[PDB]
RNA sequence: GCGGGGUGGAGCAGUCAGGUAGCUCGUCGGGCUCAUAACCCGAAGGUCGUAGGUUCAAAUCCUGCCCCCGCAACCA
RNA sequence: GUACGACCGCAAGGUUGAAACUCAAAGGAAUUGACGGGGGCCCGCACAAGCGGUGGAGCAUGUGGUUUAAUUCGAAGCAACG
RNA sequence: GGAGGUAUGAAAA
């Protein structure tokens, strides 16, 4: 997807269309669970009432029809999770540093006595 | 070293978050400004010339001298 | 006390460097009334101190003690249902008093094995102004800053 | 862009304060606010904000190129003297003082009293 | 026969979309209080109904099974 | 200030107005205390400012609880519990 | 000095 603008811009016209994408799948499902929750009450209604198992076949069509058109919402992508956590116990004095110089060979010494703690 | 090269901006932030509330020492070296403050860096060591100090705003008065 | 200020007990001071800032500073090291023990640890880091540098170790305290001393303080007040702090300038007495107590508490926090090395790198630290002590100092003013909206009170 | 004369409105309530330097026909030039320094909550009404909101203000005025203003005091608030004397620290000289709080001939009701 | 459910003491997430067992209240212990309540600090409490498959890995997917809830079990 | 009746009111309700039954008090003023999330003025390691502790661990000891043939009796906020 | 307006705590002693 390219957008016109800069990064907020994208983040701005992003959020928003992913926004608008999730109201649509709520409003398709909620319409789904009414028809479903109809077609049930017909399913578990007594035999003798010819009209209502009638009716709960004729919305199961219309159910049928709308889990076939029914938006898939997109996972969302997941985020890295870190939980670092020491096997031992630090001290108060990790790491010593003491009058240390180095130079690799063949160029001026980067530090000299570099000491500490 | 640079520990937050090369990843995605949501990576960093969790990256950085997470070394906060690590229970241990961290040497770090970054050039990300957002990442060293949410370590929230203690001491900094200057280089070239050698200067163990307290981490602070200061380390703009280095950058800039 | 609610009479009224008490006298302030005086100090001698410090038989080889004749400070009273000296014996201020073996009294907040000392443990038990073991002042023996307290004098060989503070003379011994001055040792250390002139030795490390050159300068009189005496100066050097004293730098350190410029360096920690504070100058406005946060002292907390109750009005009505909300508690928050207000910014108070320090006598000089409670100036070296908070001195001297960062000085030695952080000390004691080192990590170096002996106590005369671990007040002997504090006191450097601190003439230098850096370090736990003047950590301390900087925190101090920067709650008083922060809170210097209150400063009427 | 250069104005010389101005009039600098300080709107001070129980809980902010304001002050507004506009020219002498009252176009806004540059303005400020306790909250809009930073300060939040109780630390809006502090005359310390005040005389911050005021130094702010005058020096956005000053870098327009202003020098002279007349101060107009309004509302009830504790930091009006504060932004005054942070205006004259600051620079503008202080031409003139006047209080504007609006004073109703009885007029319209008041909103009810507190704890009732 | 058609559905809905079995996760801590209770109520609920998490299930779709496989990695890590949670929220609320409640219980136990210790604080505060003259004492109770409220409040504060600690702790416990489930291998996710159950048995098998799938997987490197199952509370999560598949199959069956057992329980509990609602409906139905016949119309001129 | 209820019920019945009556009058008034669009209504809300107003005016008039009981009895059965129930208690040995209800009540006004003032007094002395105590008390107040009343006020004023004071004091005490009361807080504040500091030093060192307890609560965490092992053990000593007292207490509760539980147990027991008995676990003798007494002490129970401060002011019972080396 | 005086006037008006501006959480709980059982029963009996
Ligand atoms: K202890
Ligand atoms: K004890
Ligand atoms: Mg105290
Ligand atoms: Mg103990």
């Amino acid at each position: 997807s390219i957008y016109e603008g800069d990064y907020y811009t994208y983040k701005k016209k992003y959020s928003e269309n992913q926004l608008l994408r999730e109201k649509m799948i709520i409003q398709q499902e909620k319409e789904v669970k009414e028809l479903a929750t109809f077609v049930q009450k017909a399913k578990q209604a007594s035999q003798t009432n010819h009209a209502l198992k009638r009716m709960g076949l004729e919305r199961a069509i219309r159910l049928d029809k709308k889990k076939k058109n029914l938006t898939k919402r997109d996972k969302v992508y997941k985020r890295v999770k870190m939980d670092i956590k020491p096997n031992r116990e630090v001290a108060r004095t990790p790491l010593k540093v003491e009058n240390v110089t180095f130079h690799y060979p063949g160029h001026p010494i980067l530090y000299k006595d570099l000491s500490f703690q | 070293d640079q520990p937050t090269n090369h990843l995605d901006p949501e990576t960093q932030s969790i990256i950085g978050a997470n070394f906060n509330l690590f229970e241990g020492t961290i040497i770090v070296v970054s050039h990300n400004p957002s990442f060293v403050e949410q370590i929230g860096i203690n001491r900094m060591l200057i280089l070239p010339s050698g200067n163990i100090d307290n981490y602070s705003p200061e380390l703009l008065e280095y950058y800039s001298n | 006390p609610r009479k009224g200020p008490v006298a302030k007990r005086d100090v001698l001071p410090d038989p080889i460097y004749n400070s009273k800032l000296v014996t201020r500073l073996i009294n907040r090291v000392m443990v038990d009334g073991k002042r023996g023990i307290a004098a060989n640890i503070i003379y011994n880091s001055f040792d250390i101190i002139k030795e490390s540098t050159g300068n009189d170790p005496l100066e050097v305290f004293e730098q350190a003690m410029k360096n920690v001393m504070p100058v406005l303080e946060v002292k907390a007040r109750r009005v009505g249902g909300s508690n928050y702090q207000v910014p108070v300038e320090v006598r000089p007495e409670r100036r070296t008093t908070l001195g001297l107590r960062w000085v030695v508490n952080y000390a004691r926090l080192r990590g170096e094995h002996t106590m005369e090395e671990r007040l002997a790198k504090e006191i450097m630290d601190a003439a230098n102004n850096t370090g736990a002590s003047v950590k301390k100092r900087e925190d101090t003013h920067k709650m008083a800053d922060a809170n210097r909206a209150f400063a009427h009170y | 862009k250069n104005i010389e004369s101005g009039v600098a409105h300080i709107h001070s309530t129980f809980n902010n304060t304001i002050v507004m330097i506009t020219d002498t026909h009252g176009n806004a030039l540059a303005w400020s606010s306790a909250g809009s320094l930073g300060f939040k909550g109780s630390k809006k009404s502090t005359p310390f904000a005040a005389q911050m909101a005021a130094e702010a203000a005058t020096k956005v005025a000053m870098e327009h190129g202003l020098k002279t203003v007349d101060v107009t005091v309004k509302g009830p608030g504790s930091g009006r003297e504060a932004a005054i004397r942070s205006l004259q620290a600051t620079g503008l000289e202080v031409t003139a003082i006047r209080d504007v709080t609006p004073v109703p001939h009885n007029g319209c009701r008041p909103p009810k009293r507190r704890r009732v």
